[PDB]
């Protein structure tokens, strides 16, 4: 029975390395990020990593951040989504320019799908309890785009002027109404360009707040 | 165009199917024929003592 | 040592002595009753807002059940203030047993209220320095509850052992004594009806020394959580202004109970004020900012400004 | 242009069904209604493996009835000896999205695959003692939902683009490809006498494939929902097959039809794994209720539950000479029962 | 009145009564020297090293001046806890003089081991953090000696009102009493040579809770700078357990010294054992850490 005492040992080594390695990984952030393509998906990831499924690592104030790129997977998103369901946050991307712009694959507004996918993604059942930070990309496209293409075009019933910031407030709204459990998630929109303006530093509050607040409720304060 | 392949197939399949059609009281015959034959050797129908049990041992 | 002999001559003498008497000004007890009522009333006002409250979110940010528990400790400190003024007569047996359970009561009562507030700045550190995504903080308030019960076992122990190894032995002691410097000689007498136990100063001593500790700790801990949230949840001042406020309130009532024993109405009055403006200042401090915020909280959950933090790792001159 | 093969399948399909009940004179039901009961199956928890982290998405028992391979969501593959709860190997994952895992019959291969598209064969029985990762499959365009060993040359992958794949490990090239399915196939299982296998897709349809030369044989249909588990009866004959829509149902291949269909009314939640015991009399299956019902192969009657879980249960196992059967859910715990 | 006419026959038939002694055991006073002495060759060794390495990177980092005020602050606590195993008088009424010098070295002592790293803590806790757009280098040595002095002043003045206004008189007294319980009559006999004060207690809770409020700031600070930095910069270990220490130490001697005065060799030996500790314990804390990086780096 002494090698019996040797495999013993050895079993207890590998149930040490296993605690080490998944102490060290539940300090990292799980970020899904989503999103029609063409939306500014490649751009994003191209300022979060300059600082089947594509994955991205990037440290921000010692908070290492991983992000999920599920973009290629073309197959049946209800069999494997309900992985990430342990994410932090999601991370989605919209571009603003698809406002006027139909879809290949007709009278489909590329807006009208981000609507869509949002809407199931949101208030999907793995979610429930997870926050989405909403990125707005293609700004200073679009209010170039809205000086002469109105946004009736997109929003039959929109009245307000052919301005983007109120224009871009109307949508920011309009993204946060398909949110059905206002009570449990929150939903940190941001406007960015092709430029990195300040997106790392906008993921980074939201997930601080995030887990504050997952904190706060775990210990029913929140 | 591409469907092409589905009526082979489905033709395949019925050759393939009917060349054998055995009744379903003769499956229904050899299933229980074979559940019953190999009973005593299942662990799991009666449950074995603990003298031979390798997980309580 | 003719001490011996006159001993035995002062005992014959000795058949008699003298009683007690209530001598504490009505109007002094009337004041301080008003004014411990009022106390009492302002507790059950903010009792009664803290449920009826207990799902505003800052309210549900604010640990509603440790408020109660500080609540009942601030209750149990005013009835102790209320039976400081019972210096009536009574019977021996029951003075003993009155300022025995006055002074359990105050010290269950110290520990109640502080014990809540201490919890509640641990676990608000927590919350807010421990930032990792998938390992989360999770405190309940059976676990504070439990810290809470842990002070108060180790206080019952303490008085516990303090009444049942030596009790407060009121007694009638006639002494005296002449006393001599190198080149001096003097002779003094003296009669005292004081209700004190045989080393006392060893209960005084080991009580207040775990209430200073637990104040240290509090004092840490008010330190920790700094600018951690905004004061209706930091709660740091309240600590700093409550443990300071103790320890100035626990020496001057000492003093004063130690060597104004001849001053009834001085000691009753300072002893009453004492208690009350701790309990009170403590309870204003946390319930203020609540009544404050709650008014501004029900339109609509935008205004959240409790998140809020400090860290950060510069180089140093 | 289409009306003609559009009706052609029609009618097809038509005599699809009068040739089914052409053979379907009974029914399963009454044939086995004089045999006597099995009675309430009663099982025990012997060990409860832990270590794992995140949930546990796939299992395999070994050939020798003792080794144990499991996969986790935490990027770890662990190998148990379930005898004495000792950790043989713990491998890490390049992908940490891992749906599905595998024994090689030798014993000296395990296979993982999910997400990455990827079904990576790791070499156990190296030379320098640890486990690396002997090839790496790439070739589907989904994610890879279930892989099994013909043998240390041969592995057979399912995946969500609707295709089966017959690999050679060597060359690492798709040797045959299964086309046919509509759907991401959601499971396989292969026949004792590897020949044959089933595939269970999105479409709540199952095919038989031939992996000698690579067509489908028969298609059955049932279900009204995915199929998200498949296991072949142990005789070859049969297999049985589980769904969302909380049923659990068995075909034969010769009869070419429905046999007998495992459901309750009281039951509503998805069947995750299926699997027979070693004489083919019980159906075990697991459940998003957080239980494993033991069915009655003959009878359709719950004969036991193995509540022992606090999370969805999402994979089942029964060792070859049937001693034991071991259940992962998502709490992160493997338990073997007997 | 009965008493009265006893009192008076019992002052006649005083014939000049009479008195004691005290001594310690050579063999404590041995192990009490060789400890205080190896203490304070420590304390010389760690204010050697601060000076000779007044220019290394962590020598500036860790504010040398304030240690060397901690060390001599040290050193005053370590000749008190000398002074208390003198037991004989020099001019008779020395013994007077003698305890009241050894309390005031203590209180002194004390308050110039823990000004300078509350001062150090706060300069800290002001810079780091606290930085808005502006610079708060304002900080420098000379306001944090400042405060050390502005402590030192108040004690000063606490200590001076305690010896011009109410001194440690030693006087011996006998005395007779009568105790009537409700039911019953007991008779004692008391001698007694103890040096004290009256309202010994006043003084002592108006030292002591200057010191606990002292000691409250202190925790307070160390608390607000616990995430700061490390050890050699951090300080808030070392406040908060030679705050702890400290309340510990200083109750158990007070209570020890009043209870306990029949018992010379124990009361010498926990009084001094007690302040060897607490003054060893911080200043190991303080400098220690700045020895091991000292050596690291060189
Ligand atoms: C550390 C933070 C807290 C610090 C403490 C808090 C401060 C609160 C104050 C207490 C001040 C009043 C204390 C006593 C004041 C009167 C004592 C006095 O000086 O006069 C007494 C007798 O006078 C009287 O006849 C009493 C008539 C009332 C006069 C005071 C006015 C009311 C007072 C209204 C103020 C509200 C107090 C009611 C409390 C509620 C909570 C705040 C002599 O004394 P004696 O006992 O008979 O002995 C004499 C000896 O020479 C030989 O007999
Ligand atoms: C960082 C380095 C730490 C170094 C020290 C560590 C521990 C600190 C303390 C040691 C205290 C032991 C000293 C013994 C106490 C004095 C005993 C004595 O000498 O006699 C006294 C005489 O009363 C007095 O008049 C002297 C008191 C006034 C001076 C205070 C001492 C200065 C300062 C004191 C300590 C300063 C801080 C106070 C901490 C605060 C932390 C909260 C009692 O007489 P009695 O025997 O009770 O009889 C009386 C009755 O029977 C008939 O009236
Ligand atoms: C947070 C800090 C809290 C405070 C913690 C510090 C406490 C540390 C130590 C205290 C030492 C134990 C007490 C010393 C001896 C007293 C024990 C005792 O009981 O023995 C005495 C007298 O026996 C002796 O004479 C034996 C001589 C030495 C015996 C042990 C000492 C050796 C070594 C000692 C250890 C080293 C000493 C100094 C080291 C650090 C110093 C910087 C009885 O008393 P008495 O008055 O003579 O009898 C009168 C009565 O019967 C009727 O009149
Ligand atoms: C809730 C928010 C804050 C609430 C505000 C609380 C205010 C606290 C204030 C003042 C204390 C009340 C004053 C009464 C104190 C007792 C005095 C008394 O009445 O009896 C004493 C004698 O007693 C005893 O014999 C035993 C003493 C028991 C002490 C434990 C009491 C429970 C705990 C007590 C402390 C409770 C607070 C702990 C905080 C701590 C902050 C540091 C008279 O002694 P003596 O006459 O001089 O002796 C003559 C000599 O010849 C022979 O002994
Ligand atoms: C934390 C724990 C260890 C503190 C314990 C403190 C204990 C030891 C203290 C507090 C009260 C003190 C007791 C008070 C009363 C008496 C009765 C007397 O006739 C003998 C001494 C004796 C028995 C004391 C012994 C020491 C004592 C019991
Ligand atoms: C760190 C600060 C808060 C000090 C800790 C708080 C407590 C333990 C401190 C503060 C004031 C101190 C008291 C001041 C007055 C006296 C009267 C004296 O005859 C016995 C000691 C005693 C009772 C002290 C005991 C310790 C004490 C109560
Ligand atoms: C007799 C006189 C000298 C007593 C004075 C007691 C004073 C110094 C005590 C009592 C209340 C205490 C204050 C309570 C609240 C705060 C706010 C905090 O952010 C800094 C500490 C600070 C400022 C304390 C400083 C010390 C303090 C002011
Ligand atoms: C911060 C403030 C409140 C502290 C006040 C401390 C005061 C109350 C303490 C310190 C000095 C003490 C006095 C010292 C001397 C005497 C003379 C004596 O015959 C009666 C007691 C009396 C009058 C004491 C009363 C209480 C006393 C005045
Ligand atoms: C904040 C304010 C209320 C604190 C007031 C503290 C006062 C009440 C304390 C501090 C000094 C103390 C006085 C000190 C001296 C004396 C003279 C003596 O023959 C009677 C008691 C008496 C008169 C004390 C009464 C109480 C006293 C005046
Ligand atoms: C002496 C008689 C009149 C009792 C006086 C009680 C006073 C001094 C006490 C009791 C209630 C306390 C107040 C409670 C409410 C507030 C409002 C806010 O700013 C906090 C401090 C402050 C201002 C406190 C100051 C001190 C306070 C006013
Ligand atoms: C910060 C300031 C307010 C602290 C003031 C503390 C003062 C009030 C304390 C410290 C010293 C104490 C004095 C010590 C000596 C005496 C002489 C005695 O016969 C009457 C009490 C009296 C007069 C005390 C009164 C209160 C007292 C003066
Ligand atoms: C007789 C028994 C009760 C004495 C117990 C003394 C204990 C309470 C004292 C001695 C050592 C002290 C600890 C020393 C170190 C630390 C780590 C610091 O980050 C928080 C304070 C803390 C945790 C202190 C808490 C109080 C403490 C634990
Ligand atoms: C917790 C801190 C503050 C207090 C430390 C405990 C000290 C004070 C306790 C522990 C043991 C106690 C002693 C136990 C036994 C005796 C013998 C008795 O005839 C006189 C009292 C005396 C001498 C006690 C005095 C107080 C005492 C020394
Ligand atoms: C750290 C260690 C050394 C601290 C030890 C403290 C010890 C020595 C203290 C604490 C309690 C004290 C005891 C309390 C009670 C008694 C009973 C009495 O009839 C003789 C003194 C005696 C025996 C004391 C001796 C000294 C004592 C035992
Ligand atoms: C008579 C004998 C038992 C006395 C022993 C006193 C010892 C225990 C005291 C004196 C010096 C103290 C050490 C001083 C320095 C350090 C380094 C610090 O990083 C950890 C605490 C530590 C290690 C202290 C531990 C306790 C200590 C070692």
């Amino acid at each position: 029975s002494a090698e019996d005492k040797a495999a013993v040992e050895r079993s207890k080594m590998i149930d040490r390395n296993l605690r080490e390695d998944g102490e060290k990984a539940a300090k990292e952030v799980k970020l899904l990020l989503l999103g029609a393509g063409e939306s500014g998906k490649n751009t994003i990831v191209k300022q979060m990593k300059i600082i089947g499924i594509v994955e991205t690592h990037f440290t921000f104030k010692d908070l290492y951040f991983k992000m999920f790129d599920v973009g290629a997977q073309r197959s049946e998103r209800k069999k494997w989504i309900h992985c990430f369901e342990g994410v932090t946050a999601i991370i989605f991307c919209v571009a603003l320019s698809d406002y006027d712009l139909v879809l290949a694959e007709e009278e489909m507004n590329r807006m009208h799908a981000s609507m869509k996918l949002f809407d199931s993604i949101c208030n999907n059942k793995w979610f429930t309890e997870t926050s989405i930070i909403l990125f707005l990309n293609k700004k200073d496209l679009f209010e170039e785009k809205i000086k002469r293409s109105p946004l009736t075009i997109c929003y039959p019933e929109y009245t307000g002027s052919n301005t983007y910031e109120e224009a871009a407030a109307y949508i920011q709204c309009q993204f946060e109404d398909l949110n059905r459990r206002k009570d449990t998630k929150e939903i940190y929109t941001h406007f960015t360009c092709s430029t990195d303006t300040k997106n790392v530093q906008f993921v980074f509050d939201a997930v601080t707040d995030v887990i504050i607040k997952n904190n706060l409720k775990e210990c029913g304060l929140y | 165009a591409s469907i092409a392949q589905a009526r082979k197939l489905v033709e395949q399949l019925k050759m393939e199917a009917n060349i054998d059609r055995i009744k379903v009281s003769k499956a229904a015959a050899d299933l229980m024929a074979y559940c019953e034959a190999h009973a005593k050797e299942d662990p799991l129908l009666t449950p074995v003592p603990a003298s031979e049990n390798p997980f309580r041992e | 040592r003719p001490l011996h002999d006159l001993c035995k001559t002062t005992i014959t003498s000795s058949h008699h002595s003298s009683k007690t008497i209530s001598s504490l000004s009505p109007v002094l007890l009337g004041i301080v009753w008003t004014f411990l009522s009022c106390g009492l009333l302002l507790i059950l006002f903010f009792l009664a807002f803290t449920i009826h409250c207990r799902k505003n979110r800052i309210v549900k940010m604010s640990s509603p059940n440790l408020n109660i528990v500080t609540l009942l400790g601030s209750c149990l400190t005013y009835s102790s203030a209320y039976l400081f003024g019972i210096q009536d007569v009574l019977v021996g047996s029951s003075m003993e047993t009155l300022i025995q359970t006055r002074l359990s009561m105050l010290c269950i009562g110290t520990s109640l209220v502080f014990g809540p507030i201490l919890g509640k700045s641990w676990r608000l550190y927590k919350v807010f320095t421990q930032r990792v995504p998938d390992k989360r903080v999770i405190i309940k308030d059976l676990q504070l509850l439990g810290l809470v019960a842990a002070l108060l076992m180790a206080d019952v122990i303490l008085l516990m052992t303090w009444v049942l190894t030596d009790p407060i032995q009121c007694l009638q002691i006639l002494s005296v004594s002449m006393t001599v410097t190198g080149k001096d000689v003097s002779c003094t007498s003296t009669s005292t009806h004081f209700c004190a136990s045989r080393y006392s100063d060893v209960w005084i001593a080991l009580i207040w020394g775990c209430k200073g500790l637990l104040l240290l700790y509090g004092a840490y801990l008010a330190g920790l959580t700094g600018h951690v949230s905004s004061p209706p949840v930091n709660q740091s001042l309240t600590i700093m202004v409550g443990v300071n406020l103790l320890v100035l309130a626990a020496g001057l009532l000492f003093v004063v109970t130690r060597y104004l024993h001849s001053w009834p109405n001085l000691v009753f009055g300072l002893t009453s004020g004492g208690i009350f403006v701790c309990t009170t200042t403590i309870n204003c401090f946390i319930f203020i900012p609540q009544l404050k915020q709650w008014k501004a909280f029900e339109e609509e959950n935008q205004t959240i400004r409790r998140m809020a933090k400090y860290f950060s790792t510069p180089n140093k001159s | 242009e289409l009306d003609q093969l559009r009706q052609e399948a029609e009618q097809l399909k038509n005599q699809i069904r009068d040739a089914r009940k052409a053979c379907a004179d009974a029914t399963l039901s009454q044939i086995t209604n004089n045999i006597d009961p099995v009675g309430r199956i009663q099982m025990r928890t012997r060990r409860t493996l832990r270590g794992h982290l995140a949930k546990i998405y796939a299992m395999h028992w070994g050939t020798d009835s003792r080794l144990l391979v499991s996969a986790s969501q935490d990027g770890k593959l662990i190998i148990w000896d379930s005898y004495t709860t000792n950790k043989v190997h713990a491998i890490p994952l390049r992908s940490s999205w891992v749906m599905t895992c595998a024994y090689a019959p030798s014993g000296n291969y395990v296979a993982c695959g999910g997400l990455d598209n990827i079904c990576s064969i790791y070499n156990l029985k190296t030379r320098e003692g640890n486990v690396r990762v002997s090839r790496e499959l790439a070739g589907h365009t989904g994610y890879l939902s279930c892989c099994r060993f013909l043998d240390d040359n041969q592995i057979v992958t399912s995946s969500g683009d609707t295709t089966c794949a017959l690999w050679d490990i060597e060359t690492g090239q798709q040797t045959t490809t299964f086309t046919g399915h509509t759907g991401d196939v959601m499971s396989l299982s292969l026949a004792p006498d590897t020949r044959l296998f089933v595939s269970g897709a999105c479409d709540a349809s199952a095919k038989l494939w031939d992996v000698r030369e690579g067509m489908c044989r028969q298609t059955f249909t049932g279900h009204e929902s995915d199929i998200n588990a498949i296991c072949f009866f142990p005789n070859g004959n049969a297999f049985a097959t589980g769904s969302d829509d909380a049923t659990c149902r068995l075909f034969d291949l010769r009869a070419d039809q429905e046999l007998m269909t495992y459901s309750h009314d009281n039951i509503i939640c998805g069947i995750t794994s299926v699997s027979f015991s070693k004489s083919g009399r019980l159906l075990l299956a697991g459940y998003d209720d957080f239980n494993c019902n033991v069915w009655d192969a003959l009878k359709a009657d719950r004969a036991g539950v193995l509540a022992g879980h606090d999370n969805r249960v999402s994979c089942l196992g029964v060792t070859d000479d049937g001693m034991a059967v071991a259940t992962g859910s998502w709490d992160s715990f493997l338990k073997i029962w007997n």
